[PDB]
């Protein structure tokens, strides 16, 4: 949690935490995921001194909770990332990001020919994992791509 | 209520070995006997944005049979509006308001998935989207198929031409590895192979498709002869050429076909089949052609109407 | 015999008070309760010189709502005969002859008058004469403000946009300052002002219209509020930019408007009406437009048939 | 410049602190100008209570220092934003931003047929102030547009 | 090196008075004694992206006044590439390693401004830019306006028809304004009207100007009468015809405007100035046409060499 | 008399070694001493059948730097005849009594084999030829790689993109394999493979070459880098994607090429070579456009000569 050091440093008060985020990945999720629109205070910390595991980045989300659904969501950006709940200064609730099946409107179908392009539709793919490398298949066009492809986009 | 009442038929995957079933023995009964004001007062607008002249003439020919009225469209000319600026999402948000049914066809794929979102509770039918789907094609294709040899299993079933883009031939291939001990023998260039996915969910059933160079490979141990056409674009003219007649089927190759093998094709064909295979009785094409009428039908019965009691 | 039997439906301005409210009685009847062979045996043709896709699958979805069978045209593709050369009296004249009625949509203003010299005692309805008029839009219009707030006076109706040009603001004016204390409020650029001459048969009347730069100046004020849509053409890209979102309604801007406050406009909408709208109650739109056809339905009805027991 | 010693303020040695930013401002820079493009240590406080401004955003950056430059850009959005340059915990001194005449590469011509458009270069505009708004030329379609129509939505 | 020397002619502002001079010092005297051997060996590109015959001949013509060759084309629709890949930082770039100027026209405002910053090492002249800029032309009217009457500060110069989109019109005022004295009538219609930027300059520049409702307020008053061409397409039919009798110059008008008075359009009239004008000697747009050969003459020969006993 | 008068340049086969040495080493002498007066009063028809601005201008451009005048035209579509008569063995015949070189390109494989017997005693230049040849191109790329290296035996040329249909990598590659030491490195997509013929050829003459999977293991090994555009065309939407990422050149992965290393491409880049490429000194197939210009020079400067000090 807190990357103290030898001075004055601040925490949160009851919201999710999320850190061993692969550094880089942090301002992708606050951007893409949009958590950062709130009126709740919020603290992050980019590249911090994780000396083995190198830099992380990490959200202190204050007075907010996330569902386990969106926990999953953060998978191919931050798979490894722990999202500890912390009520009353302590972590009630250790938790980590599981892959999901559908990846709900962040994604963009790499087909130029869909129609998810052009109008007002949601991009919803199936996560099929395969021998541990994932296939996203969109919803719409009925295509289905690997998760590389898609991430590029 | 009949299984597929108020459904949404967009894709065949997305209708199981039942279902494909009922409506197979819905068609069926029309076929027969005819209810040429079943679907009386309904009205349905065609919708088809990309013009594809006989599948219209056929939804609207199954249209008029159960004496049911229709509006709509066709290959905007040019700038029709609906297009550009306009999203076809408000534009199935309004059509959804005056008609009881949707049937269309649609140059971008997916168009009737997202059609499904906007279209209220009002019925909609993908007649062709992009170079995903085309169910109802595959319907009077099995139609046509189990009309010859009583069974949708036990079958050596032959697909020729371009396999790999072809929106058909991986369809019919689904549809079929969904019904039992169906080997497929696949005919094709070596620039227009299967596209492999569906090749794995054929190995994932676990179902037989020996890989082929000739037609007479097969010849022989064949009963529907599906045949696609293969297109110049996709494939320098002198290699065009260079094959042309690698896969073309001509009558004097049926010399060799079973009493029951019948060769099947979406149509139309031109370089591939040959007249000659027209008067043989292998020839079927124009049968699937008119079948389709009560493959149409059936489709637009059962989704229309609550209880089937044909 | 009804009042508008065997009449012709051109111009907004040639319907008095009294026979808006008939066409608004029926077609609300006809809402309720079908009368699907109402127009049974009728033949009427489509007469679409200048396609407007929707507009005529309405006009068509009305014709098949009671039955009637139809023939006719639309956006004559390129050189079609009774453009060049033949001239639309000769094609009128003949038209007379076969069909039971007329519905048409026209490039030149007027057309639809000098039909009816022609269309010999065939009722003929101007379904969208030049900058001129488009009376059926009209009635689906109000057959909609009525709906909703069950008075076409006392109304403070909002019409931003384009009003200079858009040949619907003018009618609905026109319309609406035939019924008691319509307050109408003005939100355009000064470069898309009122037409004047709509101004001062207004003032004539001594109705009330305050001018508006934003919609946020009467947002709270009101009850329909009607949008139409700019144009590029008419107005420079830069100075299109210029403004763009000086008349866009959001659905924030919606936290205003009254419990009743329904967002009206013919469609299609695009840049103008943002989808948070579409969402939010006061989204009308594609219920106005799923109105005209039973408005449509009426007009057609009351002029074919004799007597309307509905 | 606020002191919450419940949760007190962590201080870096040097850098550049960019304090007093109304509200959903910081991060709208994070990506406008790429603040997070760098793997160093950075520091996203946002939604913070001071008196003076309810919310605040606030971005400590280590080591880094703005030149008098990108301080001036951030006028257009966060204005009464104050750029605090540290060094050795104390502050070397206070920066405030001061108005440009040109701002490039970040916003985009009104203009729907400003070449600009389809095309690999750079927004750049001319920034005249006047009466009660900022006016900026673009250097493509020459057309003059006020800020509040350019930096929209 | 003389100052125009390297320089790409993108648009009037980067013009200063000095400069146009310069420009106007120069074309009088290859009006005078013309150097047909000062440009040889010169290739020159004419990219013509938008197609304008008018200004493609008197540029390619006055190319060939000077000895330089010319290659080109005219509409992206009918070169090689555009919107199937090709970029116009590219074409630019590659194009810009052959010839020695590359003179341009496009549908885009900016494409100059661009091209300037890609072409290289060449200079890039801007035969037109969308909405935007125009330089040769407006170079050449004043290079009119100081021929006619011998002068260009102090004048009575009286702008008419469309001032408002009027792309030659803002290019003139602003290049007048740079002088002093002149004062600027203006008589358009209310909608056609001179846009507030210019205004707001002239103003800042403390200029003489004033609206008006006719040429007859001023016929005498002025000295130049440039006329601008309005357009029913900018109107609306009915709208178009209420005022473009309000501007259309007889020759009857000019009836008594002073012996220096001169007419001047930048052409195709078309209902303005009508034929029986041309008679007079205040007809001078011909005049003006024939000029813009000496116009863009200057320039090409300006921007290329450094020395010139001219 | 040198080798290369009189005669039609019409394919990259007959044309030997020593052949495009004489080429090369002109080229490079023009590109130091140009000589703008070594084709004076010779007229050349530029006539491009199929339409080519960019080998056009090239073309045309080349001409004028030494003197022809230059006639021609683009698209028979946009000629006086084709199908509605005229023959191309007329058209030439005719033509080929004005001018003293035909330059043509073409729609059709084998129109310059074929005019070049219809010509009469008028030398022909191949600009383009359908799915053939192309020689002033590569003759280009030769001396492109030439001038780049310093050499043309001994290379470690990796071509990418499309190699199937690429009527250029066929060109370069048969042309490269006249000299000796040349390794090919060959990466692209399964589908858009190196036809078997060069392959076959390649080793018929015992030249070293191996399929790649990307640039990532070769981008060292690599001297040239000729890039060149995949089809979204080729493929399918869905195809192009999957594949497409396999082969876009990114600044990135230049990251450690030899200092020597170069990057060719016939242009419109638009996807592969992406803009940070430019910036890098491997960057050139801008600097490679620019030679054409001396590539084509040199051609049309021995074809009608007889002696140069050159
Ligand atoms: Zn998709
Ligand atoms: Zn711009």
């Amino acid at each position: 949690m807190t990357h103290d050091n030898k001075l004055q440093v601040e925490a949160i008060k009851r919201g999710t935490v999320i850190a061993h985020i692969p550094a880089q990945i942090g301002f992708k999720l606050l951007s893409l995921f949009k958590l950062t629109e709130t009126d709740q205070r919020i603290t992050i910390g980019l590249n911090l001194p994780s000396g083995e595991m190198g830099r992380k980045d990490l959200i202190k989300i204050e007075n907010t909770f996330l569902s386990e659904d969106q926990v999953d969501q953060l998978a191919l950006y931050a798979p490894q990332a722990t999202v500890n709940r912390i009520d009353n200064y302590e972590v009630v609730g250790k938790s980590r990001p599981s892959l999901p099946e559908r990846i709900d409107n962040v994604l963009v179908c790499p087909n130029s020919n869909c129609i998810s392009h052009a109008e007002p539709v949601s991009s919803s793919f199936a996560v099929r994992k395969r021998a541990n490398d994932i296939a996203l298949k969109c919803k719409y066009c009925e295509k289905e791509f690997s998760h590389n492809v898609v991430l590029a986009n | 209520a009949n299984p597929l009442y108020q459904k949404h038929i967009i894709s065949i995957n997305d209708l199981s070995r039942d279902d494909l079933n009922l409506v197979l023995a819905t068609a069926a009964k029309l076929k027969a006997n005819p209810q040429p004001e079943l679907l009386k007062h309904k009205v349905i607008a065609s919708c088809f944005f990309e013009a594809s002249t006989r599948t219209r003439l056929s939804f609207e020919t199954s249209m008029h049979r159960l004496g049911a009225s229709v509006v709509g469209f066709s290959d905007s000319a040019n700038t029709s509006l609906g297009k550009k600026g306009e999203t076809l999402a408000d534009t199935i948000s309004v059509i959804s308001t005056y008609v009881d049914a949707i049937v269309m066809r649609h140059p971008q794929e997916g168009a009737a998935r997202l059609a499904t979102e906007f279209s209220g509770n009002v019925p909609v039918l993908n007649a062709g989207d992009g170079s995903n789907q085309h169910p109802t094609q595959t319907l009077l294709d099995l139609f046509t198929i189990q009309e010859t040899q009583g069974r949708l299993d036990n079958l050596h079933v032959a697909m020729v031409g371009d396999l790999k883009y072809g929106r058909t031939v991986h369809s019919l291939t689904q549809a079929l590895a969904k019904f039992d001990g169906n080997r497929f023998y696949f005919i094709a260039p070596d620039a227009l192979a299967m596209p492999q996915y569906i090749l794995d969910m054929l190995d994932e059933k676990g179902i037989a498709w020996s890989l082929h160079s000739s037609i007479e490979e097969v010849m022989a141990e064949v009963d529907i002869l599906y045949m696609t056409r293969v297109q110049k674009e996709r494939l320098d003219p002198s290699e065009y050429a260079n094959v042309k007649a690698q896969f073309v089927l001509r009558a004097s190759d049926l010399h060799n076909a079973k009493a029951n093998m019948k060769v099947l094709h979406p149509l139309p064909r031109v370089d591939e089949i040959a007249t000659d295979v027209d008067k043989t009785p292998h020839a079927w094409y124009f049968q699937q052609a008119g079948n389709g009428i009560f493959a149409r039908q059936a489709l637009l019965a059962l989704v229309l109407n609550r209880d089937l009691v044909l």
